[PDB]
RNA sequence: CAAAAUCGAGAGGA
DNA sequence: CTAGTTGATCTCATATCAGGAGAAGGAGCAGAGCGAATAC
DNA sequence: GTATTCGCTCTGCTCCTTCTCCCATCCTCTCGATATGAGATCAACTAG
C-alpha cells in the first residue's frame, strides 16, 4: 500500500513506481500497479 | 499469523468449492444433500496438517 | 416352392416344414441381403434360428442367385458347445452341403491352413471357434468370404476385446448375428453389435454415449424428474425407430400359441442363512477388509467374490458328515435337497445350475452322498465328449440331475429332456440366467417345466438380484416399449456388504409427428 | 473474518441454497481413542504417542432454502465440525 | 551365508 | 498306432523481481549491377 | 547505337528475436512422502 518508485540500470523504462496494493483485509492477494516512463519525438 | 491465515483462506476457499460440487450433483440427481456429507472435514485438518 | 420378390427360391418341402414366423424372418433376411447390410435375429433362446438359417442359405444355394454363383465360402463362428450340433442339423436339413470343422477335434488331420483354403475354394461352410480366429486371424480373413455368421455372437459386447477387433476384420457386407439377448449389461453392447453389422448406423462411439446412453440410462434412475423421464423416453422412441429394421425380436409369447409350448414358472425362492452361514456372513460383513474396501483402498474384487462364496457355501473355512462343502451347513444346499428329494419322488428330471466349478464339485459330492443319478459337465469335460453327453441326457430319463457351469451350460444347447431347473447361483449378467433358464422351455419341450433361482434373502445375492433387476428394466426399456416403469426397489449404491437377513407422406403427417416427437 | 468474509455459495437446479456461515468456536485439544471418546490430551502425551495437538474448529452454519413462494426456513447446524487447527 | 529402498526438503562441518 | 489325463499358458469377464552471454535464424532495408527496354 | 532508365535480381548489412548452456569440492545428520476363475490350446504325458 506504498509507493515505491526504482529504476533498473539495464532497462527499458527510465523509472517505474509500483504500488503493490491490497485491501487491509486478508479479503484477495495483493495486486500490483506500476505507472512508468519510457526510456528515452 | 498471517502465513497461516493465508493457509486457511486458500483451504477454506478450497472446501467451499467441494461442497459446491457435493450440493451440486446431489441436487442434480433431484434429491436433497446432507451438509454432514457436503462438508468434507479432512480438507482443511489435512491441509494445514 | 416358395417365391420371394426377385430370384431367391426355397425347395417346397422344406419350406413346409418351417413354421409361420421361421419363413417372416427368411423373408426378412433375404431383404436384407438385397441392401447388403447385416442383421441381428432377435428371437429369443430358443424359438429356432439355426434352423432359419440353414434355410436361408440352402435357399439361396438352391435359388442359384446371382463373383459368387448362390453361394460362397460363408463361415459360421459359434461357441464350441455346439459346433458339432451345428453339423448334425446341417447334415439332417441340408444334406448337400459340404460341412468341415476347424477345431482340435475337427475332421481334417492335417495342416489346418490348409482346411481354410480348401473350403474358400471349395464354397463350403466352414464352423469354428472363437479362439481360432482369435488365434488365426491373419490366415481367416485373407479369403474372400461371403457371410460371417456370429453365433451367439453377444461374446463380442467388449469393444476392445481381441476377439472384437479379430471378428470386425472380414470385409463382406452380409454380417449375421445370432442370440436372443443381443445386449446384457449396457447399451455399449449394443453399440459393438451395430458396429459389427452397420459400422456407420449409430455414429462414433463416444458421439454414441453422449447421444443416447446418457440421456437413456440416467432417466431411468429412481430419482429422475419427470421433465428427464420425458427426454429419456423421447431419446428411447428415436432409438427404437433406428434400429428397427435390423433387429428382427420375436418373442415367446406372440408364438407361444403358434407353436404349442407346455406351460412355464418363474418362481424365486428367497433363501434363509444357516446358523454357521449367518455367523461367517456376519463375521466377514464386520471384518477390516470390507472397512477398507469401503473407505476406497482395495479393489471390490475379494469382497464380492468371498461374499459370493459364502453364500454359496461356507467353503472359506472347511469345517463325521462334517467333510468339506457338507450340505447340511448351507441353507440353499438343504432346499436343494428337500427340492432333489420331491422332484425325484415326483419322478421327473432336475437342471441344475451353478456359476462356480467348485460349488459345482461340492454339489456333486452331495449328490454322491445321495443316491441321484447325475451326470456332470464344466469347462473341464472334453469338447468332444459334450454333444455325446447332451445326447445322453436327453435320451435316457435314468439320469435324474444335470450338473451345468452357467458359462457352458448355457449358449445354445438344447436340453428339452429335463424337466426341472434350479438356478443355484445369481450372477452379474442376467443374461447368463435366462439362457440357464431357457436352456429347458424351447422347441419339443414335451412337459410343464418350472423355474426355481435360489437367493440367500436378505445378503449379497439379494443386491445382485435387484441389479440385474434394474438391468431387465434398461433392456426392456428398448427392446420390448420405452414405457417401462423406473427401478425403484433399490437406489443401487455401494451398500450391497450388509447383511439384512429377514425375521410420399403428404407434409402433414410428418409434421404432426415431429410435433408430437418435440412436445415430450 | 475469513469465515464472514467468504460469499455466500448460491447453487439451485428450483430450490436454491446458500449456506451461510457466521460464528465460530474453539475448543480446548482433545483425543477421540478407537472407540472415539473425546478426551483432555497434553503436549507430552502428544510426543510421546506421535500426535497432533490440535483443536476441532467448529462454525455454526445457517442453510436458507429458496425454491419458489417464499418457501424460506434459516436451517441453522449449531457447532458443524470443519476441521481440526493444530 | 551376506544381510539394510528410492526421491525431495532442511540444518550443519571444513 | 492311439484315446484319456495333467500343467502351462493365455483371454475375457465381472461394479461402481535483482540471469546472462553467446550462437543461430530470419527480417527488413539498401544499393550495385546487368538483362532488356525505350528513346534521343 | 548508345544513353538511359529500371526493374529485377543479388547480394549483404544491420538488427531483432529465439534458444540453449552454465553456475567449487568433500563430508554428517534428520524428516516427510511414495483379484478370481471359467475356458480353450497345446505340449507332454499316460496309459491303452
Ligand atoms: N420346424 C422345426 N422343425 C424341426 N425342428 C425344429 C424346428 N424349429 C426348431 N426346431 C428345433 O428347436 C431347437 C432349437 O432351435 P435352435 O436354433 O437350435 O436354438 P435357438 O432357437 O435358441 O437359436 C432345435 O433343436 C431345432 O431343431
Amino acid at each position: 500500500n506504498t509507493v515505491y518508485v526504482f529504476a533498473k540500470k539495464d532497462s527499458k523504462y527510465a523509472y517505474t513506481g509500483e504500488c503493490r496494493s491490497c485491501l487491509e483485509n486478508s479479503s484477495r492477494p495483493t495486486s500490483t500497479i506500476w505507472v512508468s516512463m519510457l526510456a528515452r519525438a | 499469523g498471517p502465513l497461516l491465515a493465508f493457509l486457511f483462506r486458500g483451504m477454506f476457499k478450497n472446501l467451499l468449492k467441494e461442497v459446491r460440487i457435493y450440493a451440486q450433483k446431489f441436487i442434480d440427481r433431484g434429491k436433497d444433500f446432507n451438509l454432514e456429507l457436503a462438508i468434507k472435514t479432512r480438507i482443511i485438518s489435512d491441509g494445514l496438517k | 416352392d416358395a417365391e420371394f420378390d426377385e430370384g431367391f427360391k426355397v425347395p417346397g418341402f422344406l419350406f413346409k416344414k418351417l413354421f409361420k414366423y421361421q419363413q417372416t424372418g427368411v423373408r426378412w433376411l433375404w431383404e436384407l441381403h438385397c441392401q447388403q447390410a447385416g442383421g441381428i435375429l432377435g428371437d429369443e433362446m430358443g424359438l429356432g434360428k439355426t434352423i432359419q438359417i440353414i434355410a436361408f442359405l440352402a435357399g439361396l444355394s438352391y435359388s442359384k442367385i446371382r463373383r459368387f454363383e448362390g453361394l460362397g465360402p460363408t463361415v459360421i463362428v459359434c461357441p464350441t458347445t455346439v459346433m458339432h450340433q451345428w453339423v448334425k442339423e446341417f447334415h439332417t436339413w441340408w444334406p448337400p452341403f459340404r460341412v468341415a470343422i476347424l477345431h482340435e477335434t475337427g475332421s481334417y488331420t492335417h495342416k489346418k491352413e490348409k482346411l481354410i483354403r480348401d473350403v474358400a475354394h471349395c464354397h463350403g461352410i466352414l464352423i469354428t471357434s472363437y479362439s481360432y480366429i482369435r488365434l488365426m486371424q491373419d490366415d481367416i480373413s485373407r479369403y474372400d468370404w461371403h457371410y460371417v455368421i456370429l453365433d451367439e455372437g453377444h461374446k463380442i459386447r467388449n469393444p476392445n476385446a481381441a476377439v472384437t477387433l479379430a471378428c470386425k476384420q472380414f470385409r463382406t457386407p452380409h454380417r449375421i448375428i445370432l442370440s436372443g439377448s443381443p445386449m446384457q449389461n449396457n447399451l455399449r453392447e449394443l453399440w459393438s453389435l451395430f458396429d459389427f453389422i452397420f459400422p456407420g448406423k449409430l455414429g462414433t462411439l463416444p458421439v454414441f454415449m453422449e447421444q443416447f446412453s446418457v440421456p437413456i440410462t440416467m432417466g431411468g434412475y429412481s430419482n429422475a424428474s419427470p421433465v428427464q423421464v420425458k427426454t429419456a423416453y423421447k431419446c428411447a422412441c428415436v432409438l427404437r425407430d433406428t434400429i428397427n429394421p435390423y433387429l428382427l425380436r420375436r418373442m415367446k409369447s406372440d408364438v407361444k400359441m403358434s407353436l404349442s409350448l407346455p406351460d412355464k414358472n418363474e418362481q424365486v425362492l428367497f433363501c434363509r442363512l444357516t446358523d454357521e452361514q449367518h455367523k461367517v456372513y456376519q463375521n466377514f460383513v464386520d471384518s477390516k477388509e470390507v472397512y477398507r474396501i469401503l473407505n476406497g483402498e482395495m479393489q471390490i474384487f475379494s469382497g464380492l467374490i468371498a461374499l459370493r462364496k459364502i453364500c454359496n457355501h461356507p467353503d472359506l473355512f472347511s469345517g463325521e458328515e462334517d467333510q468339506f462343502g457338507y450340505w447340511k451347513r448351507s441353507g440353499k444346499m438343504i432346499v436343494v435337497e428337500s427340492l432333489l428329494k420331491i422332484w425325484h419322488k415326483q419322478g421327473q428330471r432336475v437342471l441344475l445350475f451353478s456359476q462356480s466349478r467348485q460349488m459345482l464339485d461340492i454339489l456333486e459330492v452331495f449328490l454322491r452322498a445321495q443316491k441321484y443319478t447325475y451326470l456332470k459337465m464344466d469347462g473341464t469335460t472334453t469338447i468332444a465328449s459334450r454333444q455325446p453327453l447332451i445326447t445322453r441326457y436327453n435320451e435316457d430319463t435314468s439320469i435324474f440331475v444335470f450338473l451345468l457351469t452357467t458359462r457352458v451350460g448355457g449358449l445354445g444347447v438344447n436340453l428339452t429332456g429335463a424337466n426341472r431347473v434350479v438356478i443355484y447361483d445369481p450372477d452379474w449378467n442376467p443374461s447368463t440366467d435366462t439362457q440357464a433358464r431357457e436352456r429347458a422351455w424351447r422347441i419339443g419341450q414335451k412337459k410343464q417345466v418350472t423355474v426355481y433361482r435360489l437367493l440367500t434373502a436378505g445378503t449379497i445375492e439379494e443386491k445382485i438380484y435387484h441389479r440385474q433387476i434394474f438391468k431387465q428394466f434398461l433392456t426392456n426399456r428398448v427392446l420390448k416399449d420405452p414405457k417401462q416403469r423406473r427401478f425403484f426397489k433399490s437406489n443401487d449404491l455401494y451398500e450391497l456388504f450388509t447383511l439384512t437377513s429377514p425375521d410420399p407422406l403428404a407434409s402433414s403427417s410428418l409434421l404432426a409427428k415431429m410435433r408430437a416427437r418435440n412436445h415430450l | 473474518r475469513i469465515v464472514e468474509d467468504a460469499p455466500p455459495i448460491d447453487l439451485q437446479a428450483p430450490p436454491r441454497y446458500l449456506l451461510k456461515f457466521e460464528q465460530i468456536y474453539l475448543s480446548k485439544p482433545t483425543h477421540w481413542e478407537r472407540d472415539g471418546a473425546p478426551s483432555p490430551m497434553m503436549p507430552n502425551e502428544a510426543r510421546l504417542r506421535n500426535l497432533t495437538y490440535s483443536a476441532p474448529l467448529y462454525v455454526d452454519i445457517t442453510k436458507t432454502v429458496i425454491k419458489e413462494g417464499e418457501e424460506q426456513l434459516q436451517t441453522q447446524h449449531q457447532k458443524t465440525f470443519i476441521g481440526k487447527i493444530p
